[PDB]
């Protein structure tokens, strides 16, 4: 269930620990999900108020959300998570082919004319 | 004055830098194209002009410093790309 | 007015042999001679030459001599042995453009109207074509003198001919990187041509040596071109110059993908023509 996107059914299994305590293990599984959602809060989302993505992990309203909202972006505003969905800087690169393909075209002429 | 990145001024800036109204700057630039002192194109709905060629002027010993330095790292760019040539196509011809 | 010059390898060799027969003076002598040839269809041709006796004392270096009797009768002989051949101008050995070569040309313009000079090389080392020629132009113009005259270089190359290509390609016998395939262009203009642009970039650096310290005349008519080179410097990679570049790469390499695919099956068929001569030959002969 951690392989696909499913997160709720993961914590339904954190409602279902049958065998022994398993306490130190699921708390690391808490922690490696906490940065994962704090990772996956950074997708193309709109304005979210301080209730919806405030309850996507577990928490009601502590200052723990300010720990996440000052770790990454989605700036603390008037009940708002600001979206810096830019993804604009990287394209229009002719040079990266123009360095790499000029290597590759010579490699075509190596195994074309000269005897090997 | 503008670099070769854009040199794309608007008619409002001409109305600012020459304090002349909007309904005459189109007549101003067609005269400039006809005499031949500038060679560019004219948009009208986005209110900009794509100036391409300008008349060459004169300059002092300070503008050669810009032409020294913009030329100078363009020297090693000819060195850098040809460095791939004689090192990768080396065994193609001794 | 003159498109280009055409120099044959005969006259190219017909200076260096004269540079050897005067090379015994040791101290100083420039090889100055008379250049013979025609010009037809606006292209300057060079065919034949000889050299005229000439001396030069270092103090008061404005006293030259051309023994014109040696200029008359020997051209009178060469016109007699070849009426097609005529005068085309003159030449000098040209290490570094000596001073008499402003009025050597004006001394002997009474024979050729466009009396062109040719600067040659005696110590061959460069990455180009060490044959220089100028042209004579004068000006009652901008700033220098009331009488102003400065030579201007017309483009220069070594022209060939069918009769001499037998002898030219016979005298080499050393190296000749023929068989123009996928790699003749790689070296005649892709190894060398990028380093061709080296010394053209480096040449304007040599003019740039006057920023505040060099020679006293500054620019006036040199910078209008240099202002244009940085202005006509090509288009940056933001437009569909990105997109139309990947367009043709997705078109030119398709033909390369087809042609390489063909080359496999051809040589595969040639493998079968060699197994037809191996298994069907061992049982017969042994």
């Amino acid at each position: 269930y951690l392989m696909e996107g499913s997160y709720n059914k993961v914590f339904l299994a954190k409602g279902n620990i049958p065998a022994e305590s398993y306490t130190f293990f699921i708390d690391i599984l808490l922690d490696t999900i906490r940065d994962e959602i704090a990772g996956c809060i950074e997708k193309a989302y709109e304005k979210i108020l301080f209730t919806e993505a405030t309850r996507i992990l577990f928490f009601n309203t502590p200052k723990k959300m300010t720990d996440y909202a000052k770790k990454r972006g989605w700036v603390l505003g008037p009940n708002n998570y600001y979206s810096f969905a830019s993804q604009q800087q990287k394209p229009e690169d002719t040079t990266i082919p123009s360095t790499e393909l000029a290597k590759q075209v010579i490699e075509y002429a190596r195994q074309l004319e000269m005897i090997v | 004055t503008r670099p070769a990145n854009h040199r794309q001024l608007t008619f409002e800036e001409i109305a600012k830098s020459a304090k002349i109204t909007v309904n005459e700057v189109e007549l101003l630039v067609m005269k400039a194209l006809s005499v031949g002192l500038v060679k560019g194109s004219i948009d009208e709905v986005d209110k900009r002009v794509h100036m391409t060629w300008v008349q060459p002027r004169v300059l002092d010993l300070q503008q050669i410093k810009g032409m020294k330095d913009r030329l100078e790292f363009w020297c090693t760019d000819v060195k850098s790309m040809e460095m791939l040539v004689e090192h990768q196509a080396h065994d193609i011809l001794t | 007015a003159v498109q280009k010059v055409v120099v044959h390898p005969l006259v190219l060799l017909s200076v260096v042999d004269h540079f050897n027969r005067i090379g015994k003076v040791g101290n100083q002598k420039r090889v100055v001679g008379v250049l013979l040839g025609s010009w037809q269809k606006k292209v300057l041709d060079v065919s034949n030459s000889f050299a005229v006796p000439f001396d030069e004392d270092d103090k008061d270096d404005s006293v030259w001599f051309l023994d014109h009797d040696y200029l008359e009768n020997m051209y009178g002989m060469f016109k007699k042995v070849n009426a097609r051949e005529r005068i085309v101008g003159w030449y000098h050995t040209g290490p570094k453009l000596h001073k008499n070569d402003i009025a050597i040309n004006e001394l002997m313009k009474r024979y050729c109207p466009n009396s062109v000079l040719v600067i040659i090389d005696v110590k061959p080392k460069d990455l180009g074509l060490p044959t220089e020629a100028y042209i004579s132009v004068e000006e009652v113009h901008d700033d220098g003198t009331p009488t102003s005259k400065t030579f201007e270089h017309v483009t220069s190359e070594i022209g060939a001919e069918e009769a001499e290509e037998v002898g030219v390609e016979h005298l080499l016998r050393d190296i000749k990187d023929t068989t123009v395939g996928t790699l003749s262009q790689r070296i005649t203009n892709q190894v060398h041509g990028l380093k061709g642009l080296n010394s053209k970039l480096l040449d304007i650096r040599s003019y740039l040596e006057k920023v505040a310290t060099g020679k006293l005349p500054i620019n006036h008519q040199i910078i209008y071109q240099l202002q244009d080179v940085f202005n006509l410097l090509p288009d940056v990679s933001l437009q569909e110059f990105v997109k139309a570049f990947y367009l043709k790469t997705n078109d030119q390499m398709v033909v390369v993908y087809l042609a390489s695919l063909i080359r496999s099956v051809v040589a595969l068929h040639n493998l079968i023509n060699n197994k037809i001569a191996n298994r069907d030959a061992e049982k017969k002969e042994g």
